[PDB]
Formats: structure tokens, C-alpha cells, sequence
């Protein structure tokens, strides 16, 4: 269906008439040359039957109508170019040929000089329009005949090069004669303003508003499913919407956040100095989306049809893609409340887990919360601490009130680890990596309170004696989290652990919580002690010495040596994931002749 | 009578042989698979053996016919038995947990060249249990 271009509203101007007459003369010249080469020469009378042609006469002597069939295509092409919004500006040659003012003509060839690329696209498009006008007239001709579809009715782009040849050649030669005259025509519009600082134009920003209000719609859908959960029939018209959510949005979030993790993590910080700057508001709303997704997945696992693992992976990758320092330096109250209520939700969740795993041994909500605790929660908290400690943004993320929230969560988690059962044996592995991440996350040395006072960046000292009482602070940094030992205490624990040589089946919780704990603990206080921060003397978070380092290495290696005699198991293969930071930690000087015995034993 | 996930596993098994995606296994399409397994068939042998399974007689067995031949045999426990059969033979270590080191070593048999380190990135995805060394339970998670 060809759509017309309207040319009635526009009309031809009069200063253009000079070039119009000039190009009419040029067309007469080319046509005269064509007929001379064809053999048509001047005739006494205009007779078609006598097979002669008088019209080699000059354009001064050509009649008015013959000028009209030159002016007609010319002025319609001009009307379809001015109707496009292509302005025409002032040039020099009008004034130049103003101060000018058996014959063989000669026509300038359009072939030599070449057009620019922008006006080449312009010419190709306007030749597309001229082909469309040809399609118009050919189409009315085809309803007139009634049949015989012309194969050229296909669109301009569908046409081949030979089919495009005539219309294109018209484009080049007319605009080329315009430029040889000198008249320069261009786009009529220059852009008025660019809203580049607006984050709204960012595709990620738009996709994210989309994601949050679909997440809110899904939350309302879950509220509907909850209001129908008191009834017996949960089959609702919202089944299609919830399965669309589950099999589209969550996979789409998953793929998007794995493909653009480098964008999300760093606002062009380490990579890609040119671009990839994730907006601060974008990071804010990404954290909001993560928080509301965590709220949605909570207490509602049983409704999901085994895609809860996919949701867990989505929440996991969102955790690796979270940012915290940007939120703290510039954060919106909704995100602040979401994070505070998420820590609180973890609080009562852990509390009710200790309550139910003990009380309700013998007796659905209880089953879904138990499954959540066993699988869908501990890797979640581990990944949270993992990105916190990886990016060190936790320094200001968990600065106020979240030190005490995280350290009481540490008390609950440590009590859960010290408690043992079959489900706890099944999850011995998770506590190791989780507490590793939390120890690499916590900014102050939550083990040793001794030098945390000397560290300025601490909950109690930074918030001082009045916000001390305002927050959930009992005025004692170490006592607010009682069960957790100190560095000193864990040191004697390790030394008599080495001197004892306990079996895994006896104290599984010890090596499956504390060893990765310290293995990822140690990294931050490298840079926060005289360890890798020789400067900032006596102001460091903690102070450690190479002698103590070598002693603890000797204890761990000797328990591993005793532990080679029980196959050494894949459970230290589990601990090996966070021992990889330890084997990057270890200096190459040790990698010369201090540890070669143990990797030789591994080669055994 | 056929259990719902079995047909779903029969879905994918049907597509494992239906490369073209139309749901029809032509003799040539089936034939290329049997050369890939080493056996060298005659065209008559393939077209003879394809007739017995074809109840319709169209010359190409569709999935409803494919189910009938699948129902002909006792795959009562052969599915997970083969899964364990592979886990036993892929367990070159014999520790009960299959290391990632020989994961590259058996996938090379088909001709793949994926890097040594990246697979243990993928085995870590398989090791949601975090074992660092894949067992049958991880294989069950895989399949
Ligand atoms: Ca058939
Ligand atoms: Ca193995
Ligand atoms: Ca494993």
C-alpha cells in the first residue's frame, strides 16, 4: 500500500526559477545530444510520419509546452524536497552569474565529482519516494487494466540495483546539477536539545522501572494468593500472570545481571573509562529491587513450583551485583527502610528458626520456612557478606546500627553452628563459606575488641555515648555479641586443636565454620593492620605478627597432615574454595620449600 | 499409564534424534546417527527396521508412535541406572566424588576443547552443594 507524499501545501519559490530554467536548458541540451547521437537531426517541419525532428533548435526557440515538461518533473521534485523540510540557503553563484548576465551545445557531466554520504542517504531516500510515486501511477494504471501484476510493485528496497538504477541516477544527477550550480541544500532541522544527563533515557533505567512495578504486581498477586490461601481453592485467574513472572522476569533478570555484571559492579571504575558508568540512582533502585525480591521470596517458597532454586540463583547474582557505598553516600528513604527491615526480617527469621527447629521436631508454612532456612537462606546471607567484603562497601554500609544487627545475627548464626543435628550436618559446608564471607565483610575485628577501640571506624566509638544509648547498643562492643570469641581466644583454640588432633566426626562444626571464617577474615586486616598497612601505626584495626602467622600456619598444616590419614575428604575440598584466597595470600617465599611437602603429598 | 516426567524425558529424547525439528525421523536423519555411533547400515536395513515401529505407515515415526515403542521396553529404572552407570565410569578417581580434572578429559573424547579452569567454574555451578568435586548427587542435580 503506497502512502503518498503531499505536495499541495508547498509551492515553488521564484528565486529558484533561475536554476529551474538553467536545468531545463541543461535537460534540453542532454536531450538534444541524445537525439543527435541517435541520428535525429534538424527538420524543416515537425512531422512524425516523415520521421524527422526540428527540435535541435535552441531553448530560446523551444515552445512553452516543451518547457512545461521540463519544469513539471523539476518542480514536483522541488515540491517533494521542500515538503520534506529541507531548507535551502544563500550561495554566491546567484550574485556571480548576476554580475555575468549549426550550434553545438555541451552538457556538463554529473559523473565526475562525488556526493557526500549524508546527502547520499538523502538522495537514496528521495529516489525511494520517486519510485513510490511511480508505483502510485503504475498502480492506478493496474486497476485500469484490471490484471497483469507488474513485478516492480515490490518496495524500493526489495527492488534490485538495476531496478533502482533509474530513480537513483535521477537523484545523483539532479542534486549534482544543483551543486554544480552551487545551490547547497541540506537537512532542515538541527537538534534543539539533548537530555543526556537524564537517567530516564538509559535503557537499563527504563527496564528497571519495568522490573520493579512487575515485582510489585507479583507481590500483589502473592497477596491475592494469600487471601485465597485461607480458602481451599488457590486456582485464580492470576495463574497466567504469576507463571509469566516466574518464567520470564526472573530468567530475564538472571541473564541481564550476568551479562552486565561489569556495568553494575563498577560505574566505569576499574574497566572501560569511556562509558559503562552505572548511575548512582540506578544502583539505588537495583538495591531496592533486590530487597523487594528478597521480601517476595520470603515465607512464600511453597507456592513456587520448584523454580525456587532459580529464584535463589537470581538473588545470589543480585547479591554479587549489589553496591552499598553509593547507597550510603546517597540513599533514598525507601531503600534505607528496606535494608533496615531486611535486617529485621533476618532477625525474626533466625529467631523463629531457633524456636521451631527445636520445638517442632514432631508435629505448609513450617515446612516452607524450614526449607528456606536449609537451602534458600544461608547461601543468600553468604553472598551478601561476600559482596560486602569483596567491594569493602560494607565499611559504610553496615556502619551504624548494622554493626550491631550483623553481630547479633552473628551470635544467632554461631549458636546455630554450635548446635548440631542431621540437618546441621547436611549444612556444615554452607556455614564455612558463609562465615568466611561474613568475616571478610565485617569492617572491625569482631573477634578482637582490643584494638577495635583504637579503630576509629566502629559502631560504638563513632556513634559515641548518646547514639550509643539511642541504638541497640548495651555500651559494650564485645558484649553485644557474646558467643563469638576473640582473635586471642581463637588462637589458643587453634593451638590446642592442633595439639589434640580431633576427628571430623567429633567436632564438624569447628572446621566447617571457623576455618573458612579465618581464611577470609585475615584478608581485610592485612590492609587494616601493620600487616599490609605498615603506616597508620597503632591506629590499625588489629595488630598481628609474622610469628603468630607462622604459628597458625603450622597448626593448620599439622592438623591437615594428621588429617591426610582419613583420606582428607572432599570437605576440605569444600574449604579449598576459600583456601584459594589463602594460597594467593601465601608469599612465594613459602612457595619455595615451605609448602612443597604438602603439595607433593597431594600429588601422592 | 506412562508417567508424566517420563514423556517429558521422552520429549527431549525424541528431539535428540529429531534434528530437523518437525517431529518426523526420516531414514536419512536416523541413518547419520548410526554412522556417528560406528555402525554402517544399508539403506534397506534402515528402511526395513523403520517400518515395524511405524504403525501409521507414513514412513516417519511421530512421537505418539515413538511412545509406543518406548512403552514396548522396560525403562522402569534404566533411566537413573544409566545416570549412575555414567557416574560410576566417569569416577576415574573412585573416591565416590568425580573430580573436574578428568571432566575435560572425557569431553575431549567427543572433540570439545573447553579450557581446564572454566569447567570447574561450571562444576562450581553444579556444586551448589559446594563439594568442589562432583558426586552422583550433583549429577542428579545436573540431571
Ligand atoms: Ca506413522
Ligand atoms: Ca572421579
Ligand atoms: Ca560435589
Amino acid at each position: 500500500n503506497p502512502q503518498p507524499v503531499d505536495t499541495s501545501n508547498i509551492t515553488i519559490p521564484e528565486k529558484l526559477e533561475y536554476f529551474i530554467n538553467k536545468y531545463a536548458e541543461h535537460s534540453h541540451d542532454k536531450w538534444s545530444m541524445d537525439k543527435l547521437a541517435n541520428g535525429w537531426i534538424y527538420g524543416e517541419i515537425y512531422s512524425d510520419s516523415s520521421k524527422v525532428q526540428p527540435l535541435m533548435k535552441p531553448y530560446k526557440l523551444l515552445s512553452e509546452k516543451e518547457k512545461e515538461i521540463y519544469r513539471w518533473p523539476i518542480k514536483e521534485s522541488l515540491k517533494t524536497m521542500l515538503a520534506w523540510g529541507w531548507r535551502i540557503e544563500r550561495t554566491r553563484e546567484g550574485d556571480s552569474m548576476a554580475l555575468y548576465n549549426g550550434y553545438s551545445p555541451r552538457a556538463i557531466d554529473m559523473s565526475n565529482v562525488t556526493l557526500s554520504r549524508d546527502l547520499h542517504a538523502m538522495a537514496e531516500m528521495m529516489a525511494e519516494n520517486y519510485h513510490n510515486i511511480w508505483a502510485k501511477k503504475k498502480k492506478m494504471e493496474l486497476e485500469s487494466k484490471g490484471g497483469g501484476n507488474h513485478p516492480l510493485l515490490v518496495p524500493y528496497d526489495t527492488l534490485t540495483a538495476k531496478e533502482k538504477a533509474k530513480d537513483r541516477e535521477k537523484a545523483q544527477d539532479i542534486l549534482k546539477f544543483l551543486q554544480i550550480n552551487g545551490y547547497a541544500v541540506s537537512r532542515g532541522f538541527k537538534d534543539l536539545e539533548l537530555d543526556t544527563p537524564s537517567i530516564e533515557k538509559r535503557f537499563a533505567y527504563s527496564f528497571l522501572q519495568q522490573l520493579i512495578r512487575y515485582v510489585d504486581e507479583a507481590h500483589q498477586y502473592i497477596l491475592e494468593f494469600d487471601g485465597g490461601s485461607r480458602g481451599k481453592g488457590e486456582h485464580f485467574p492470576y495463574e497466567q500472570e504469576i507463571k509469566f513472572f516466574a518464567k520470564v522476569v526472573l530468567p530475564l533478570i538472571d541473564q541481564y545481571f550476568k551479562n552486565h555484571r561489569l556495568y553494575f559492579l563498577s560505574a566505569a571504575s576499574r574497566p572501560l573509562c569511556s562509558g559503562g558508568h552505572a548511575s548512582n540512582k540506578e544502583k539505588e533502585m537495583v538495591t531496592s529491587l533486590f530487597c523487594k525480591l528478597g521480601v517476595l521470596v520470603r515465607h512464600r517458597i511453597s507456592l513456587f513450583g520448584n523454580d525456587a532454586t532459580s529464584i535463589v540463583n537470581c538473588l545470589h547474582i543480585l547479591g554479587q551485583t549489589l553496591d552499598a557505598r553509593t547507597v550510603m553516600k546517597t540513599g533514598l528513604e525507601s531503600v534505607k527502610s528496606a535494608l533496615r527491615a531486611f535486617l529485621d526480617n533476618a532477625a525474626e527469621d533466625l529467631e523463629k528458626t531457633m524456636e521451631n527447629l527445636k520445638q517442632g521436631q514432631f508435629t505448609k508454612g513450617v515446612t516452607q520456612i524450614i526449607n528456606y532456612t536449609t537451602v534458600a537462606l544461608l547461601p543468600m546471607l553468604s553472598s551478601l557478606f561476600e559482596h560486602i567484603g569483596q567491594h569493602q562497601f560494607g565499611e559504610d554500609l553496615i556502619l551504624e546500627d548494622v554493626q550491631v544487627s550483623c553481630y547479633r545475627i552473628l551470635t544467632s548464626l554461631y549458636a546455630l553452628g554450635t548446635s548440631k543435628s542431621i540437618y546441621v550436618e547436611r549444612q556444615r559446608s554452607a556455614l564455612g563459606e558463609c562465615l568466611a564471607a561474613f568475616a571478610g565483610a565485617f569492617p572491625v575485628a569482631f573477634l578482637e575488641t582490643h584494638l577495635d577501640k583504637h579503630n576509629i571506624y566502629s559502631i560504638y566509638n563513632t556513634k559515641s555515648s548518646r547514639e550509643r544509648a539511642a541504638l541497640s547498643l548495651p555500651t559494650n562492643v564485645e558484649d553485644v555479641c557474646p558467643n563469638i570469641p576473640s582473635l586471642e581466644k581463637l588462637m589458643e583454640e587453634i593451638v590446642e586443636l592442633a595439639e589434640s588432633g580431633i576427628r571430623y566426626t567429633q567436632m564438624p562444626h569447628v572446621m566447617e565454620v571457623i576455618l573458612p571464617m579465618l581464611c577470609s577474615y585475615m584478608s581485610r586486616w592485612w590492609e587494616h593492620g601493620p600487616e599490609n598497612n605498615p603506616e597508620r601505626a597503632e591506629m590499625c584495626c588489629t595488630a598481628l605478627n609474622s610469628e603468630h602467622m607462622n604459628t597458625l600456619l603450622g597448626n593448620i598444616l599439622k592438623i591437615i597432615y594428621n588429617n591426610l590419614g582419613i583420606d582428607e575428604g572432599a570437605w576440605m575440598k569444600r574449604l579449598a574454595v576459600f583456601s584459594q584466597p589463602i594460597i594467593n595470600k601465601v608469599k612465594p617465599q613459602l612457595l619455595k620449600t615451605h609448602f612443597l611437602p604438602l603439595m607433593e603429598k597431594l600429588k601422592k | 499409564q506412562l508417567t508424566e516426567e517420563q514423556i517429558a524425558e521422552f520429549k527431549e529424547a525424541f528431539s535428540l534424534f529429531d534434528k530437523d525439528g518437525d517431529g518426523t525421523i526420516t531414514t536419512k536423519e536416523l541413518g547419520t546417527v548410526m554412522r556417528s555411533l560406528g555402525q554402517n547400515p544399508t539403506e534397506a536395513e534402515l528402511q526395513d527396521m523403520i517400518n515395524e515401529v511405524d504403525a501409521d505407515g507414513n514412513g516417519t515415526i511421530d512421537f505418539p508412535e515413538f511412545l509406543t515403542m518406548m512403552a514396548r521396553k522396560m525403562k522402569d529404572t534404566d533411566s537413573e541406572e544409566e545416570i549412575r552407570e555414567a557416574f560410576r565410569v566417569f569416577d576415574k578417581d573412585g573416591n565416590g566424588y568425580i573430580s573436574a580434572a578428568e571432566l575435560r578429559h572425557v569431553m575431549t573424547n567427543l572433540g570439545e576443547k573447553l579450557t581446564d579452569e572454566e569447567v570447574d567454574e561450571m562444576i562450581r555451578e553444579a556444586d551448589i552443594d559446594g563439594d568442589g568435586q562432583v558426586n552422583y548427587e550433583e549429577f542428579v542435580q545436573m540431571m
